[PDB]
């Protein structure tokens, strides 16, 4: 009969009789009417009041007004108080819906099994009270955590084995074997329908959840509303009134507070996930388009006003939560979320930090819940590389940092990709010396791991503890490591992977650590002089290090001709050969015997042979790599600069990239 | 482009499965950091460059599957030839597996899930290998 | 009027042979037909004389009338259910054709693969074997070929032009990306052939058929 | 945000919603078919300015439903609480009635459509009036 | 008109295309008379152009680009005045906005 809007207003739909829904908000602000009912009939109004001031139900809409409202989600499971669900699974049993809480809480902290047998008891207690719609809820939602807990020690069985180092079995066989009986014959989709009418025709609101794909009037209507939203960021339509922007965003919420209310464990569910990541990915994308946004002549002024969509706690929990780390590049890389306003940041460093110590709890004392900690880590993650949006304190960045760099598996953060985020840290606020101590203690326990004396610094982006040393060197020009300076008189020629350590190491050692170190033991292969550049100890090409480029460079040969003839190519991503040209690129080394060298590397043809160099042959994306004083004076030379003008026209419209942009304005003017 | 995940320790798949998605990724972060730039003597152009890789259908071998740092190697060939044709073997010498839980479950069905992999680089940077 | 008094017919004479299928087509496409005159004599005798400017009346009052009478207080989510329980069992292909939301799964595939997709193409991945832009473009056309086989009425609803415009434009803006794109020493055109898709005349009508100006336009702005 | 419909010389209120969606599409030069190229006698040609503009809910006039070239205004005091000046008439006088069928039938009635129209032009180029 | 826009205290800016092309012709040169220099609130573009050196560059938009051809951007492109602020308003505007005419525009320009 009538239509209630997402903003809170209602519309009459198919109400073709009295306007009773109206009526009722007739009576809305008349004092005297509400008095002329019956005593019990006055009460029941005033609980519709509660009710709906609860629920966001607003007046009419004609009585519009002001519409703007922020909801809030009191749960706090949502909130990932993960010690007070440890204290509130304890606290014994008062109710059916107090139990009910328990039981969600403990699926979300982890203990998946005891949340399956506290679902199963209060089915057995539900018979009477007519409280079906817990029993519906709590039926629901041990079916999901069966389904939860199915996969999870199938992802033991399969792709757990590698990822671990070893199979973890957090549930017992008999416990699987007990899960799958209650669960036999069970089709969810007639659950509605098959469970007393009395439920049916009085919570007819809750049959949208029986079935399994409840999540697809939500989804096809937010797909429709992205849709829409997309037409009017393409089409730079201003958009009056009430905005799909607002309605797409209060509906997520709406969504997000029914499901973290009420306990419904498919808050934790993939498509939730993707749900929520959709959602708030296209919000992200308006908001940044309506700062970049051209100021037309006509609707210039409109309800919107200047950074009309502020990031918000709550908003940052779901981007914590529903997010992964590479779709947040994506986001990064379309939006930058450095310029939308933070706002209650001070509401949102508690969070980071309360994350930390859970953290902390879990890789520190005995074991970790390894089925928390996969349903746990995504958030983890997602939460600590949104960080560097948000301003923190000295001692929320600390327990922070001492997290990042103490308790992370490397199985899921290696130690180059500790770096990365280690800088979106360091580059919000200015390091002080108290995060310097922490990491400063991260290096020398990795000195200490070398008991096997087999351990390899490993890492998927390339950078080692090289980087960490950088950061120290740029934010402290001087700056000396005790612990590490004082390992060196008790290593005598015994440790060669801790010998090679202290190389890339350099610069946080002692002058007698040093003297020490280059005694006896210094560069002898290739490796370590690109290392003494960006430590500083190598600055000069002297006639014994020039020596060394080329006869590594001469052993790439041998390969190269014996793999033509059986017409293999290696193409091994060393990218030594481009280092070697860019510095004779500026003829910094002038050994002739390696411009010899040719048709090895294209990156390598390119800087020793500019003008001769094959272009066709040439990538775009090697320039991204290069330094800036180089493509700055280079403009109006005119022997080069040409050449790659092609490229450098092709890609502002060919590419979006702002990266490839900023080069053609800075430069090449 | 079928993909055979081996072992670093002793050569044995670990399994097989077809590539699903390699990206490369274009971008690097500027930020006045890396380098020396405190005085700058001399170049380095050691840009981090990532690669990624993911299948679709595994077949997790039972003799790996008995014992309840790791590599892979894989063939691209495409029938028609045309008038370009190279026995392009992709291989990283170290990956890491970096599946999430990645549970979603509301259609019932997860079947072989998508296995994602990062290599990784020890020494100098010798992954993205194509030997 | 003819085709909504032709698809009584059609139900009526299907007593027989046991057809079932052909009688639940026609009682869903008897609904459908309904449902797009309801808005019919709605944007005649409502919306006054906007777009034309004289007010037409295709169907007579009389018409009008009767066509309620029957269809008053007609819910399709059942019609299966209503359906007897051999057919139920033996035509089950067809259960999801009685809900009125039946676009929604197609679209929520679609959606989920635009998310995919829209993701892939922003961090240059390369879609090895069974490409994610393709299986998009072979649902559309189970979905436009079921659909326009079995003489269904539903293709020229809004909602199933919004699920092909949105497929649609999603295969034009992918295949534009495909082509513009930067080359990689490691993603080198092994055996790709460069753009790969191309405008087949099945591709034309769909963009002729669901497609709107001010869609389009955006469409070419863009792309 | 509300819309008062008229019939241009008439003067008949045709119907009242609100304004949700308003386009001002600028002019392109792309299509390089604009004439006087080679030549270039003199700088003319201005822009092919395309404005479109939807509602949410009319309610048509019942008078004007008795008797079954229009103009058109809006109100906007909403920024800054300027309600005593600041006043912007949107004039467009004369507003082509235009809209799509758009037979969705999924999420039955409500009430009136989003109404597609655009602001045609004269003699004399009056497309949009601030008064 | 103008003045006595502000009898009722409200001031106009119609979207007629009468002003614009005022302003292009004294650009051009190919009006010569000094009445009509004294004409300043009416357009923003009229202003831009009769008097390029006192206009508020605050009042500038981006798409009036898109409108002139290249002749009259070619003419616009190195006055020594315009140049300057040119080229720092489309700077801005080439990273916030996507379009691809105005990436043409930066192109054919200031190389």
């Amino acid at each position: 009969d009538y239509h209630f809007e997402v903003n809170g207003t209602v519309v009459r739909h198919k109400n073709k009789g009295f306007g009773y829904m109206e009526r009722f908000f007739e009576l809305k602000e008349s004092c005297d009417e509400r008095s002329k009912l019956s005593k019990k009939q006055y009460e029941r109004f005033n609980a519709l009041f509660n009710f709906f001031e609860k629920n966001g139900v607003i007046c009419m809409a004609k009585d519009a007004g002001t519409l703007n409202t922020s909801i809030e989600i009191n749960s706090l499971a949502y909130h990932g108080k993960y010690d007070v669900m440890k204290k509130f699974i304890e606290e014994q049993s008062v109710s059916i819906e107090d139990d009910y809480k328990k039981a969600f809480f403990l699926a979300c902290l982890g203990r998946w099994e005891e949340s399956y047998d506290l679902y199963s008891n209060i089915i057995l207690n539900s018979i009477d009270e007519s409280n079906g719609c817990v029993y519906y809820l709590s039926q629901i939602n041990r079916y999901r955590i069966y389904q939860s807990i199915t996969q999870a020690v199938t992802q033991f069985n399969g792709l757990g084995l590698l990822t671990f180092g070893r199979h973890y079995k957090p549930f017992t066989d008999e416990f699987l074997a007990r899960i799958e009986r209650e669960m036999t014959n069970f089709n969810i989709d007639d659950l509605f329908n098959g469970m007393p009418f009395e439920f049916q025709k009085k919570y007819k609101i809750l049959e949208f959840l029986s079935d399994n794909q409840f999540l697809y009037d939500d989804t096809v209507k937010l797909f429709e509303l992205t849709n829409k939203v997309r037409s009017e960021m393409s089409e730079g339509s201003y958009s009056f009134g009430m905005s799909s922007d607002i309605v797409v965003l209060l509906r997520l919420y709406d969504n997000l507070r029914f499901l973290y209310e009420n306990c419904l464990w498919s808050v934790s569910f993939h498509e939730f996930h993707q749900y929520i990541r959709n959602s708030m990915s296209l919000l992200i994308e308006k908001a940044e388009y309506e700062r970049t946004r051209d100021i037309d002549e006509l609707g210039f002024s409109f309800f919107g006003k200047k950074s009309g969509f502020f990031m918000e706690y709550y908003d940052f929990v779901n981007i914590s939560r529903h997010f992964k780390i590479d779709d947040i590049k994506n986001l990064e890389r379309s939006c930058s979320i450095d310029k939308i306003r933070f706002g209650e940041q001070e509401k949102i460093e508690e969070y980071l930090v309360g994350i930390a110590e859970e953290i902390t709890k879990q890789f520190s004392a005995n074991g970790m819940n390894v089925v928390f900690y996969t349903q746990f880590i995504s958030e983890a993650k997602a939460a600590l590389y949104f960080a560097k949006y948000v301003k923190l304190s000295e001692e929320g960045l600390g327990k922070i940092v001492k997290a990042l760099l103490f308790y992370f598996p490397e199985r899921d953060l290696d130690i180059g990709k500790r770096y990365v985020w280690l800088e979106r840290l360091t580059k919000c606020n200015e390091l002080p010396k108290s995060i310097i101590s922490i990491i400063d203690d991260f290096l020398v326990l990795q000195a200490e791991k070398h008991i096997d004396q087999n351990y390899s610094e490993v890492s998927s982006n390339g950078l080692y503890s090289r980087d960490y040393g950088a950061l120290i060197k740029h934010f402290e020009k001087n700056f000396i490591s005790k612990r590490l300076s004082e390992i060196t008189l008790c290593l005598t020629q015994d440790k060669q992977k801790q010998i090679d350590f202290l190389f890339k190491l350099l610069p946080l050692l002692s002058t007698n650590a040093k003297s020490h170190l280059l005694s006896f033991k210094s560069v002898e292969n290739i490796n370590d002089l690109m290392n003494g550049i960006r430590i500083g100890l190598i600055d000069e090409f002297t006639p014994e290090h020039e020596e060394l480029i080329i006869e590594y460079l001469e052993t790439r040969k041998v390969n190269y001709i014996v793999e033509k003839e059986k017409g293999i190519q290696t193409f091994s991503s060393n990218d030594y050969m481009s280092t070697f040209g860019i510095w004779y690129f500026l003829e910094e080394i002038n050994n002739s015997k390696m411009e010899e060298f040719i048709g090895m590397d294209d990156q390598y043809d390119f800087f020793v042979d500019p003008e001769n160099f094959d272009y066709k042959k040439f990538i775009p994306s090697w320039l991204k790599n290069y330094n800036d004083k180089l493509l700055g004076k280079i403009a109006g030379n005119k022997h080069m600069k040409h050449h790659v003008i092609e490229v450098l026209k092709e890609r502002v419209k060919n590419s979006n990239d702002k990266r490839y942009l900023e080069i053609l304005m800075n430069y090449f003017i | 482009a079928d993909v055979y995940f081996k072992r670093k320790s002793d050569g044995k798949l670990v399994f097989t499965a077809e590539a699903q998605t390699a990206s490369f990724s274009q971008a690097i972060s500027e930020e006045k950091l890396r380098g020396g730039i405190g005085n700058k003597p001399l170049y380095i152009l050691k840009s981090e460059k990532e690669i990624n890789l993911t299948v679709k259908n595994a077949f997790f071998d039972l003799e790996w599957l008995a014992m309840t740092e790791v590599e892979y190697r894989t063939i691209a060939y495409n029938p028609d030839t045309e008038e370009v044709y190279s026995d392009i073997y992709i291989q990283f010498p170290n990956v890491s597996p970096s599946g999430e839980f990645e549970m979603s479950l509301e259609n019932g069905n997860a079947l072989a899930p998508e296995i994602k992999f990062e290599a990784l680089a020890d020494t100098d940077t010798d992954e993205m290998a194509v030997v």
